[PDB]
């Protein structure tokens, strides 16, 4: 039960600036060299910068030198990345990670947070129902889902019946509409019989536009 | 910048069998070599540091070895859980540098897709356009043709497919095509077919509906 918890992602104008925190719960943060690591999609891992436990020594990748500042607050238990002057290629998932004693591999990693650097605007998703149907049914099992067009940026989250239903589910990767917006399906295979008794609600959550929405899926 | 390079790049192995991945250094790195695992989409997990040395709480099957400029991580019994990319990382000289990743996929036995079809929904139609969803569920392996037809007309306008990540449980994949046309056009045509070719099928399969 040691974890880093990043937050502060989402959409940024080109030319702008944005910062993220890698708040850290399990361990004595204050003594640990920390570092930040990004990864553009369709590419791999690149260090971004590293900071001393001291707080007093920083180092910087040559793509971000003079433009980004790594920093920490020991008493608040937190790591920051103030990024300036962002470019579309800065679009990446940023992870922060902590340095293992003896020292220079990364001991423990946060989950990632996606910064999408675009001058396009946020547009909240539309949620439609993939009703379960004679043509969506197979034996003692039946397929339903919610279709999620059209939204921008790339991260949305769908859970079923508020996280009560978690398996049978597949929620597919978005695809980039020719629009320039996104669309995804989420789908769960449930017990045939239950179609009448049980009731299925998909909960879509898109944070860039606070758009939250439920969708009662029902047969026919 | 010691530039790292990971050997196979992809690897498909049946669960049960031994898996062997390489990491070649552009100049000697000695013992200083980390190994990470990244299941999707979560946080890379350290598996092995110092080349030889397994991280705590990591299962015994994972080990690493090599030294100098040739290094190998090993999964003595590949297992369905283990589908991920594996990164090796360098740390002998500054800056820190990573490999490219080898994606490891768990080869399982042929599984044919159960194919479903979802017409548009009214509500969607209320607002301008129509999506027809075609779901392919629980198959292996991943290759699958999917054409759309509209009154037996071959479409090249216009779907976008998407596939899931290998199931860690049963190693199967799912896919979904989406024929997308304007409501205007959706009403112009009588029958909506999607047809699936897949290796686990003796021949191809259509799913249709009318209206």
């Amino acid at each position: 039960e040691v974890q880093l918890l990043e937050s502060g992602g989402g959409l940024v104008q080109p030319g702008g600036s944005l910062r993220l925190s890698c708040a850290a719960s399990g361990f004595t943060f204050s003594i640990y060299p920390m570092f930040w690591v990004r990864q553009a999609p369709g590419k791999g891992l690149e260090w971004v910068s590293w900071i001393g436990p001291s707080g007093g020594i920083t180092k910087y990748a040559d793509s971000v030198k003079g433009r980004f500042t790594i920093s920490r607050d020991n008493s608040k238990n937190t790591l920051y990345l103030q990024m300036n002057s962002l470019r579309a290629e800065d679009t990446a998932t940023y992870y922060c990670a902590r340095e293992g004693h003896n020292d220079w591999y990364f001991d423990l990693w946060g989950r990632g947070t996606l910064v999408t650097v675009s001058s396009a605007s946020t547009k909240g998703p539309s949620v439609f129902p993939l009703a379960p149907s004679s043509k969506s049914t197979s034996g003692g099992t039946a397929a339903l889902g919610c279709l999620v067009k059209d939204y921008f940026p790339e991260p949305v989250t769908v859970s079923w019946n508020s996280g009560a239903l978690t398996s049978g589910v597949h929620t597919f990767p978005a695809v980039l509409q020719s629009s320039g917006l996104y669309s995804l399906s989420s789908v769960v295979t449930v017990p045939s019989s239950s179609l009448g008794t049980q009731t299925y609600i998909c909960n879509v959550n898109h944070k860039p536009s606070n758009t939250k929405v439920d969708k009662k899926v029902e047969p026919k | 910048d010691i530039q790292m390079t990971q050997s196979p790049g992809t690897l498909s192995l049946s669960p049960g069998e031994r898996a062997t991945l390489s990491c070649r250094a552009s100049q000697s790195v000695s013992s200083y070599l980390a190994w990470y695992q990244q299941k999707p989409g979560q946080a890379p997990r350290l598996l092995i540091y110092d080349a030889s040395n397994r991280a705590t709480g990591i299962p015994a099957r994972f080990s690493g070895s090599g030294s100098g400029t040739e290094f190998t991580l090993t999964i003595s019994s590949l297992q369905s859980e283990d589908f991920a990319v594996y990164y090796c990382q360098q740390y002998d000289k500054w800056p820190l540098t990573f490999g490219g990743g080898t994606k490891v996929e768990i080869k399982r036995t042929v599984a044919a897709p159960s194919v479903f079809i979802f017409p548009p929904s009214d509500e969607q139609l209320k607002s301008g356009t129509a999506s027809v969803v075609c779901l392919l569920n629980n198959f292996y392996p991943r290759e699958a043709k999917v054409q759309w037809k509209v009154d037996n007309a071959l479409q090249s306008g216009n779907s976008q497919e998407s596939v899931t990540e290998q199931d860690s449980k049963d190693s199967t994949y799912s896919l979904s095509s989406t024929l997308t046309l304007s409501k205007a056009d959706y009403e112009k045509h009588k029958v909506y077919a999607c047809e699936v070719t897949h290796q686990g099928l003796s021949s191809p399969v259509t799913k249709s509906f009318n209206r």
